[PDB]
Parts: C-alpha cells; structure tokens; sequence
RNA sequence: CGCGACCUCAGAUCAGACGUGGCGACCCGCUGAAUUUAAGCAUAUUAGUCAGCGGAGGAAAAGAAACUAACCAGGAUUCCCUCAGUAACGGCGAGUGAACAGGGAAGAGCCCAGCGCCGAAUCCCCGCCCCGCGGCGGGGCGCGGGAAAUGUGGCGUACGGA
RNA sequence: UCAGUCGGUCCUGAGAGAUGGGCGAGCGCCGUUCCGAAGGGACGGGCGAUGGCCUCCGUUGCCCUCAGCCGAUCGAAAGGG
C-alpha cells in the first residue's frame, strides 16, 4: 500500500532496521556465543504480522 | 431534649400527622433524580446516632433503590443445568436494599467514606435512604482524634466490603448459638479454616 | 470453492496494533481492543488463562519506576540529603 | 582539557551558556566529520564532548532547582515538583503531629491512671 | 415558560400542601401572629440579643 | 421586566481566570528542540552532492518533530543563509531529510565547503 | 498481670480450679483497689464476673 | 416594582485538596455452575468450590455479649490440640457434619448518640510577624472571613453517671 | 520516495458513541432528544482602563439589548469538497 499512515511507516521503518546482519567484529567477544543473527526477517517467508 | 421527642414521633410512622410527611417526602424524592446531595439531613437525630456530626467534612446524600427482588441475570430461560437451579424469578438478593443504596453512594462519591445510611421514606417500586459520608482529607476531620480513624487507609471503601451497620448485618456474623457458621473472620473464613487437612510433620 | 478459492479474498484486515496494549487486536469495526479492551479503563484480565495473565505482568517489563522506588525503599525513601563532600 | 563539574558551579549562568553553545558547535561539526568519514580521534571525542554537554547541563539544572528551592524553603505552598516525592501511600498518610494529637479524655486518664513499674517477689 | 424542574417542584410542593388534607398538628404553624403584634414582640426580643463575638 | 420567550435558559454567570497561590511546575521546562538539535547531519551522498551542484541547495537529516518553518530559521541562525523554500520527506530508516533550497545570492558550494562536507 | 482462682462451669469440671480472664469489680471494691488502677499496678480485670458465692 | 435575609438548585480554566488505574499469593463483600459420585437419575453430592464482579492492607476480617451454660458457674476477638467423624442433616441412600466445656499461643481495653450541666465555653480558612521546616507545625496580632443553635467542644456511657 | 494546487486532513451517508436520565450487586448497560437551568456568541448602546502624534481606533474588563435549533464527538485515500 503506498498509502502509509505516519505509525505504520515507523514501524516498517524500525523493522527494516533491525532486519540488517550483525558485525563481523562482535563474535570476537570473549563471552560470545552469537554465531549468527537467527531473528532475520525475509519478505518471502515471514510476513511481520500487521 | 428535643430529640427524644423527635425519635419518640418518628416511631409512630402509621399516624396521620407522620404519614402526610412521609407521602410528601415520597413524592418529593421521587421528582428528583436517583442520586443527589441534600444540604442537611432530613432526620438530624438519627444521623447524630448513626455518628453523623453537624460539622464540616459530614455530607449527606439522597439516594433511590429500585424496591423489588432480585431476578437471575440470564436470557429469557436457559438455566442451562439440574431442575434445583431453574429458579430465576423468586430469587432474593443476599444483601439489602439500604446496603446497595450506601454501596453505589459511595462508589460515586470514591472521595469519600461511607459512614452509616438510614432510611427516609419508601414506596410501591422505590425505597430512599440518606448515605452520611465523611471527607477523609478535610483538615476538620483529619485534627480531630475522636474522628480521625476513618481517615487511615484500613477503612478504604467500607461499603464495599459490607463494613458498614446495613453491611453487617448481611454477613450474619456475632456472637451466639444462632451464628456457628461464621466464626472467625467471616463465614467463608470459618469454611476454610474446616475443610482443611492439618497434617502435621509427625502425624 | 469453501478453501483455497475462497482464501484469495484476504485484502483486508479486521484488527490494527493497538495503542495501550501493542499488540495487532484492536477491533477496527468494533472500535474495541481484544487483548486489552482499550476503551475500557480497566485492563482485560481472565483467571481462566494464567498463561495470558504471565505473558503481561508487572515484572514482565522494563518497570521504569518500581524498580527505582524498590532500591528507595531499603533506605527509607530519603529526601533532601546527600553524602558529606569531601 | 577534560572539563569537570568541580568548576563548573562557580561559574556564571551567561557563561555556562556561553559555553555550552560552543560545545553544541564543537558536536555538530564533529558529527559533520562522521558522516563525511574522518580519523577515529573525531569519532572518539564525540562521546566525549555529549558527556561534556551533559555535564553542563546537569549543573545548570542543579542550579536553577537550588536557587528555586531556596526561593521556596519559607512558603506554605510549594510547586509539585519541589514537594517531596515519596509514595503515594506515605503522603496520603497522617502526619507526625495529627496523630500524637490526642484528646482531653486520653490525657487525663493517663494524667490519673499512668503505666507502673512493678515487681513481684518469689 | 417552561421552568426548570427544580423551581416547578418547590411550587407544586406548595401546590400539594393546600391540595392534601394537612393535620392539624402540622397546618397550626399556618395561624401565624399578626403584623402589629409581630413588629411589637420584635422591637421587645431586639433589647435581650446575645452578645457578638 | 417581563419574559418574552416561552422557554427558559441557564442565565450568564461571572467566571474568573486562575490565580494560583503556587505555580503548578517551579521552572518552565526547557526547549529541548533547539537549533542545534533539530538538524542533525547533512548528507554526504553523491546524489546530495549532485544536487547542491546544480539546484543551489543543501541536504540535512532531521528529526521528525520539526517544521519546515523550524527548519527554515534553524538554518538561518546556525549558517547565516538566507532560505528560498524547504522539501521534506521521512525516509524509510525513519529520519527526516530535509532540502534547503538557499536564496539566490548565496551559493551553495560555497556554503558546503566552508561547513565541512566536499 | 496476676489472673483469679476460677473452677470451671460444667459437672465435668466443676472439680477444678483453673485460671480466670481477671478479678470481679465486687472482689476489687471489697480488697479496695480502684478499677482503674489495678491494671496499671498489673491485676486482671474484667467487669462482666458475677459472685453468686 | 424594588431592596435585604433564609431555604432549594445551578455556573465557574475560582483558592486549596481528594478518587480514577495496576499487581492481586494471603484477605473482605456479592454472584456463582457443570463435569463427578449416587454403579441409571430428578433431591442430594461435587459445592458458597471453579468461573465472573467490586474493595484494601502489611496482614485482612473479627472483636469487647441482646454470649456460653443450668454447674460449687465461666467471661472480648483470633489460631493449635481435643470435643469428633460425635450431636445432628441426608431418595435416613450415597454421603454431609458443627458447637459447649478443657489444655495452650496471645491477651488491652474503650469511645459516641441519647439524658443532662457550662454566655458555642467549639471548629475551619485567609492577611501579618517570629521559630524549624525534604511527615507545613508551634506562639503572637487581625471590630479579618466562615461553619455551627436543624447542636461544636468539656464532664459523661450500662462496669452506673451527674 | 521533495506538493498551497495529487490525496488524507474538512463535511456527512448507513451506522457508531459520551453528557442529562434510567437501569444495574457490579465491571458497566440501555438510550441519542428522550424524565435537562444544554448560549461562553453578537450588530449596537452605556460605564471604566491601556497604547499609539492620547485625534480616532484596536485589545479588552463590566452592564443593557439581540439571538432557536437537534444535539459533544467519530464515521469514505471510489460520495460532496
Ligand atoms: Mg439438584
Ligand atoms: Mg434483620
Ligand atoms: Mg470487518
Ligand atoms: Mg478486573
Ligand atoms: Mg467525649
Ligand atoms: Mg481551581
Ligand atoms: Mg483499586
Ligand atoms: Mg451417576
Ligand atoms: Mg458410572
Ligand atoms: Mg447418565
Ligand atoms: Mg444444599
Ligand atoms: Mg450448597
Ligand atoms: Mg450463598
Ligand atoms: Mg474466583
Ligand atoms: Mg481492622
Ligand atoms: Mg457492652
Ligand atoms: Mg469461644
Ligand atoms: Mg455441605
Ligand atoms: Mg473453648
Ligand atoms: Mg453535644
Ligand atoms: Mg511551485
Ligand atoms: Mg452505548
Ligand atoms: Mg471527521
Ligand atoms: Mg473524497
Ligand atoms: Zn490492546
């Protein structure tokens, strides 16, 4: 829908924020266990809800 | 005393003199809307027995109770389980009218505290009671010590929880053969405290 | 036509996020929140689901202030003074 | 250098503002070096100079708020903000002088029937 | 005019009270003293007033 | 005097304005979006650049809480450059970009390269 | 506080002796002890015990 | 016609306060079933239980007899043992089912209305001065305002009081 | 992903929904003009105050006088606009 009202967009928008991969320099971590982000969202297969 | 007088007459309510008061008061209230403040009490002497003070902070409140039973809240049958609950339209309400009066005069009044209600008249389908409610933060009340126990926390909405002379008396509590199933905090205190199984560590 | 056919006509949705409680149950028809019941001023609250109950309760957030007045309290809640400068 | 609170109070309201608004040209024009893409000394002194602007903010609230409070210690009424905030519940509550208040009728009998100090022998 | 419902009950009030059949108890208040006489027993209660504050 | 309509209305009363015997808050609280904090970061990308090239503009990245008019005086104040008209947009990341179209008179390449981006 | 000798009411008890709730007004007044200060020297009282004896 | 009171009811972004909602293990008030058992089932049983609604506190409620007893009498409320799976209720079927006394934990008593007696001897608010103020109080000055005689305060409450 | 001119934003349709009121043990429910003191407006006139070359006017504060409305409010990115 290109008609977006004002909330929506801003929850699409911090969704598009947090679907970006993790550095490559926190695995470094002494106390690391993150091997990869597994919360990534795919347009595809999850359909966020709304 | 003006007051002995006054209660001595208020007892003889099916003499003429009395019962040309009480159809004018009747009708009177009942032009009014169902909840209202009166300015004073109607009855001052029964309000100064019930605790009521002519001071600042004491205010009175007119209230209407539809008079009637109590009839189950379900559609027009479906008492959807044995024949012993069918009963829908001989049903009794468990507390009485004068404690629903004090109990909706003090939920719309959340401010105050309820401190005795009496009744100031009745008819075919309504029933009038005067609530006496208390301003907890009112400087007046709060100074005095003889009266400043209703302003602790403790009493918060003591119609609510049937503290009250008419909420009493619904709860059948006191002492006496007549009220063995309520010893103890209430009656369902008295319940819990039999149906337990007090085992103990050595049996 | 009761299944798949008829699931093609799913373009337009019933509830929105609501506005007190997050999440995607506010009725818009209705103009009433499913999760939480908006409108109302009392929060909706079952005994018959505790699971829904502990999904939602006040330890279950951040507790922006409880948990502030919770370390004011093994003080006393003191006010007005601060430690002697050096 | 590494400006500290210490000598901070001392200083006047004009030039705590007089500085401050150099500190905000000093983080957006560092900001400005971020975006554009500079050394690590920019992007490391940015913390620096947000803790700086914080710091001086804290001491011009702290300031004004003594000075308010000062302004306010004699009145009767004070602003909300300047009550003090404790519980709900301990506020709502009687204070220390209505409930020692007590009633002639409690203290004359505890004027003529006081509290004893007795002992028993064996 | 169409009077608020306060003012129409306190004068159908009145109404009620010259319509019903008052007891004498209650309607000896209406024999009330006259005005020359009201007038005479004011001016003597104005010499015994309590004193002011 | 008489009563010409046959129904009756509440009559006008007197009311005062309020005179507190304390202010409800003991400061008024301070502007939190000021000039310096309502514009964030221009942007360095090279369609920004092919704009302030060519349109005689500059590009910004703001927050949502402002107005064009905000805008507007913000960059007046802080650049000393006079403002032709301002084009807003939210972005999908969520911040404002905001296109400062400058007066005539001012340039500005001249303006970037004296503020830092190039 | 100090309690009273006190046999108990029914015929299965009335054998005994055991301690009272406090001391009856008619035993303090004749031991002439004012009711108001036998608490506060530490005597039990209670004004609703009877002598029938 | 108007002026001035009292009484009932309005309008206030009037000055000063309060309630709203949440947790809800425990507690108080109300409403409140069917599973199940009875080898079926309708009274009963599940059960004043689940579900539902309202209201708090650090505990709540109760509470100082319109009591228990019938003895040579005890003496607020509450909780443990015991009374007791008893008296008793029950298609007298399944089943349900207290209380008194006794031993302990704890133990604390009191206050109004009314009748009366004291010049309303009472109380609230605003102005000013002093003191400490992050539980807005104490003293003094206001022919300052108000509540109250349709009853405030002192004495005084079933154990008598004046 | 750049708007006074494209839409929303404004209006109201079927409807939904507070106040008054009534009911309800109760969360609350019914009801939308019905058991309402439902106007915060104004041509003009008078009193009093301020500013500007105190001329004349503007903002006011108070009084006189005049005044219907249909019910607060929500409801369409294809209706009006
Ligand atoms: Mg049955
Ligand atoms: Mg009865
Ligand atoms: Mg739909
Ligand atoms: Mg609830
Ligand atoms: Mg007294
Ligand atoms: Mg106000
Ligand atoms: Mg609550
Ligand atoms: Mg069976
Ligand atoms: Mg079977
Ligand atoms: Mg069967
Ligand atoms: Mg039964
Ligand atoms: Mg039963
Ligand atoms: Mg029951
Ligand atoms: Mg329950
Ligand atoms: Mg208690
Ligand atoms: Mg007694
Ligand atoms: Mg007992
Ligand atoms: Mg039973
Ligand atoms: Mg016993
Ligand atoms: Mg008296
Ligand atoms: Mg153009
Ligand atoms: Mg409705
Ligand atoms: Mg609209
Ligand atoms: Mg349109
Ligand atoms: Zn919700």
């Amino acid at each position: 829908s290109s008609h977006k009202t004002f909330r929506i967009k801003r929850f699409l928008a911090k969704k598009q924020k947090q679907n970006r991969p993790i550095p490559q320099w926190i695995w470094m971590k002494t106390g690391n266990k993150i091997r990869y982000n597994s919360k990534r969202r795919h347009w595809r297969r999850t359909k966020l809800g709304l | 005393g003006a007051y002995k007088y006054i209660q001595e007459l208020w007892r003889k309510k099916q003499s003429d003199v009395m019962r040309f008061l009480l159809r004018v008061r009747c009708w009177q209230y009942r032009q009014l809307s169902a909840l209202h403040r009166a300015p004073r009490p109607t009855r001052p002497d029964k309000a100064r027995r019930l605790g009521y003070k002519a001071k600042q902070g004491y205010v009175i409140y007119r209230i209407r109770v539809r008079r009637g039973g109590r009839k189950r809240p379900v559609p027009k049958g479906a008492t959807y389980g044995k024949p012993v609950h069918h009963g829908v339209n001989q049903l009794k309400f468990a507390r009485s009218l004068q404690s629903v009066a004090e109990e909706r005069a003090g939920r719309h009044c959340g401010a105050l505290r309820v401190l005795n209600s009496y009744w100031v008249g009745e008819d075919s389908t309504y029933k009038f009671f005067e609530v006496i409610l208390i301003d907890p933060f009112h400087k007046a009340i709060r100074r005095n010590p003889d009266t400043q126990w209703i302003t602790k926390p403790v009493h918060k909405h003591r119609e609510m929880r049937g503290l009250t002379s008419a909420g009493r008396k619904s709860r059948g509590l006191g002492k006496g053969h007549k009220f063995h199933h309520t010893i103890g905090g209430s009656r369902r205190a008295a319940w819990r405290r039999r149906n337990t199984l007090q085992l103990h560590r050595y049996r | 036509t009761k299944g798949t056919s008829s699931f093609g006509k799913r373009r337009n949705k019933t509830h929105t996020l609501c506005r007190r409680c997050g999440s995607k149950a506010y009725h818009l028809q209705k103009s009433t929140c499913g999760k939480c019941g908006y409108p109302a001023k009392r929060k909706r609250k079952y005994n018959w689901s505790a699971k829904a109950k502990r999904r939602n309760t006040t330890g279950t957030g951040r507790m922006r202030h409880l948990k502030i007045v919770y370390r004011r309290f093994r003080h006393g809640f003191r006010e007005g003074t601060t430690p002697k400068p050096k | 250098a590494k400006i500290k609170a210490r000598d901070l109070r001392g200083k006047k309201k004009e030039e705590l503002l007089k500085q401050l608004d150099d500190l905000k040209v000093e983080l957006s024009q560092l900001r400005v070096a971020k975006v554009t893409g500079g050394a690590a000394s920019k992007l490391s002194k940015i913390r620096v100079v947000r803790k700086s602007i914080a710091r001086v903010l804290t001491v011009i609230n702290q300031t004004q708020k003594e000075n308010l409070r000062k302004f306010y210690k004699g009145k009767k009424y004070k602003p909300l903000d300047l009550r003090p905030k404790k519980t709900r519940a301990m506020r709502r509550r009687l204070n220390k002088h209505e409930e020692s208040l007590k009633t002639k009728k409690q203290q004359r009998k505890e004027r003529l029937y006081p509290l004893r100090k007795y002992a028993v022998k064996a | 005019v169409k009077w608020p419902r306060y003012i129409r009950l306190q004068r159908q009030r009145a109404i009620l009270y010259k319509r019903l059949k008052v007891p004498p108890a209650i309607n000896q208040f209406t024999q009330v003293l006259d005005r020359q006489t009201a007038t005479q027993l004011l001016k003597l209660a104005h010499k015994y007033r309590p004193e002011t504050k | 005097k008489i009563r010409t309509s046959p129904t009756f209305r509440r009559p006008k009363t007197l009311r005062l304005r309020r005179q507190p015997k304390y202010p409800r808050k003991s400061a008024p609280r301070r502007n939190k979006l000021d000039h310096y904090a309502i514009i964030k970061f221009p942007l360095t990308t090279e369609s920004a650049m092919k704009k302030i090239e060519d349109n005689n503009t500059l590009v910004f990245i703001v927050d949502v809480k402002a107005n064009k008019h905000q805008i507007k005086q913000a960059v007046k104040k802080l650049y000393d450059i006079d403002v032709a008209k301002v084009n807003t947009l939210i972005r999908p990341d969520g911040e404002k970009k905001a296109y400062v179209r400058l007066a005539p008179d001012y340039d500005a390449l001249d303006v970037a390269n004296k503020i830092g981006i190039i | 506080p100090i309690r009273p000798i006190v046999r108990c009411p029914t015929v299965r008890y009335h054998t005994k002796v055991r301690a009272g709730r406090g001391f009856s007004l008619e035993e303090l007044r004749v031991a002439g002890i004012h009711k108001k200060v036998a608490r506060t020297i530490g005597i039990s009282v209670d004004p609703r015990r009877r002598n029938k004896s």
